[PDB]
């Protein structure tokens, strides 16, 4: 899944091998590469580097299911992880099966 | 304990991917420079520190309006969550979610859980 | 007692081919899951009715509680629609079916009913008590439980929910425990 | 304006390219099946990926 280019560390990345897209590595080819590679990299770490539960509550706006992928918008809505407790009145959640 | 895991992740991804920049005609100091541009630009969002930074029929128009504002729901500057899902449950107009491997972030903090059970009303 | 109404599934037909994709990807509070449903779910809080929007222009309104909520209901979701920027004509709205409650305030003795009126009556226990009682001269189907409501269910028209009760209530004044 | 040409030609470059990846879609019973794993892995991505560029322009 090329899900997690949408993240902070994947555009960090790609603006690197956009750098290179204008200097080194012209188009495709090396850079889609190596995405490939961060494709397999990304997946892995996440199902198998640990993980910690836990359970929450909330208010909709909106929802869209396609590609077996669930995106939602709550809002004023709150969610505490263990200890940590946090707010908010507006929330976008991806979800992948 | 979250720095710690993106550390972690950086260095498993770019070791992972050296051979692979090699096998495509690659110099090590390109390598060095993708590091460096990744963890810079962390640096200067500021978000968090980082080791690295610190270095009628026929018209409908009779309706007026009812429809609510699609733009209201990006941002962007807003909180976004990247996670799995496990069951997703509805009954009338009673949601629950039954969530997993999530990272949100929250007023600006980063959190992270295995699973996540939530409840809300359309 | 008079009966109140609980559901009126209307439709009307918008007049245009609508392609589903596009509604869901723009429209608020919408979901259209093609391997479960043939059409795009749309719900709106102000007057509580969730809507099944099909993809040749059509729109079955369910959930609302009376007549006037149902068409306003309909015509605020083909504005919606409008919005978006495909053709659209509102025409027919006409309603399907309504299902209406009440209670008599007595109890009543199902299987007694059972004895004298096998021919409009069909009752079996088996863990699920209720007592229909299907009704040929106001066509109505009327499910009437051991505590004493009458539901009312299948009448196109307001007065028709009405009428069965009136003609009901003297066999249940009769049965009256 | 011949910035307009160039959107005209890129443009329509872009969909040859599209044209390319609706051939791609078929190589992508077991081969109607294959389209739709394929299609999983594509809208849904596409879809991130604009979210991507949104925040990129909102930053």
């Amino acid at each position: 899944y090329q899900l997690y280019r949408n993240t902070t560390l994947g555009n960090s990345l790609q603006e690197s091998l956009d750098e290179l897209i204008q200097s080194q590595q012209i188009t495709p080819q090396l850079a889609l590469q190596v995405l490939l590679q961060f494709d397999k990299a990304i997946n892995a770490a996440l199902a198998q580097r640990v993980r910690n539960r836990v359970n929450f509550r909330g208010s909709l706006n909106t929802y869209r299911f396609c590609d077996n992928v669930w995106t939602f918008v709550l809002n004023d809505v709150e969610f505490r992880e263990v200890t940590e407790l946090i707010k908010v009145d507006k929330v976008k959640i991806v979800a992948c099966d | 304990t979250v720095p710690k895991l993106y550390r972690s992740v950086i260095e498993d991804v770019i070791n992972d991917v050296r051979d692979i920049f090699l096998d495509d005609g690659v110099d090590e100091q390109v390598l060095m420079e993708l590091k460096t541009l990744w963890e810079n630009k962390l640096m200067q969002s500021r978000a968090v520190d980082g080791f690295h930074s610190e270095e009628e029929e026929e018209p409908l128009n009779s309706e007026d309006d009812v429809s609510d504002e699609e733009g209201q729901e990006l941002f962007d500057t807003e909180n976004v969550v990247v996670c799995q899902y496990d069951k997703i449950h509805r009954s009338k107009n009673k949601w629950k979610f039954h969530l997993k491997d999530g990272i949100m972030n929250l007023n600006g903090r980063d959190y992270i859980f295995s699973k996540a059970i939530g409840d809300a009303e359309w | 007692i008079v009966p109140q109404l609980q559901n009126i599934v209307s439709t009307v037909n918008l007049g245009c081919k609508l392609d589903l994709k596009t509604i869901a990807l723009r429209a608020r509070n919408a979901e259209y899951n093609p391997k479960r449903f043939a059409a795009v779910i749309m719900r709106i809080r102000e007057p509580r009715t969730t809507a099944l929007i099909f993809s040749s222009g059509k729109m079955v309104c369910t959930g609302a509680k009376s007549e006037e909520q149902s068409r306003l209901a309909a015509r605020k979701y083909a504005r919606v629609v409008q919005k978006l920027g495909f053709p659209a004509k509102f025409l027919d709205f006409k309603i399907q079916n309504m299902v209406g409650s009440c209670d008599v305030k007595f109890p009543i003795r199902l299987e007694g009913l059972v004895l004298t009126h096998q021919q409009f009556s069909s009752y079996e226990p088996e863990l699920f008590p209720g007592l229909i009682y299907r009704m040929i001269k106001p066509r109505i189907v009327l499910l009437i439980f051991v505590s004493g409501k009458v539901v009312l269910t299948g009448a196109k028209v307001r007065a028709e929910i009405y009428e069965a009760f009136e003609n009901i209530y003297p066999i249940l004044k009769g049965f009256r425990k | 304006a011949q910035l307009k040409f160039f959107e005209q030609l890129d443009q329509i470059e872009k969909q040859r390219k599209d044209e390319q990846e609706r051939e791609i879609l078929m190589r992508a019973q077991l081969r109607l099946k294959q389209k739709a794993k394929e299609m999983q892995q594509q809208e849904l991505a596409q879809m991130r990926q604009r979210d991507a560029n949104l925040t990129a322009l909102a930053a």
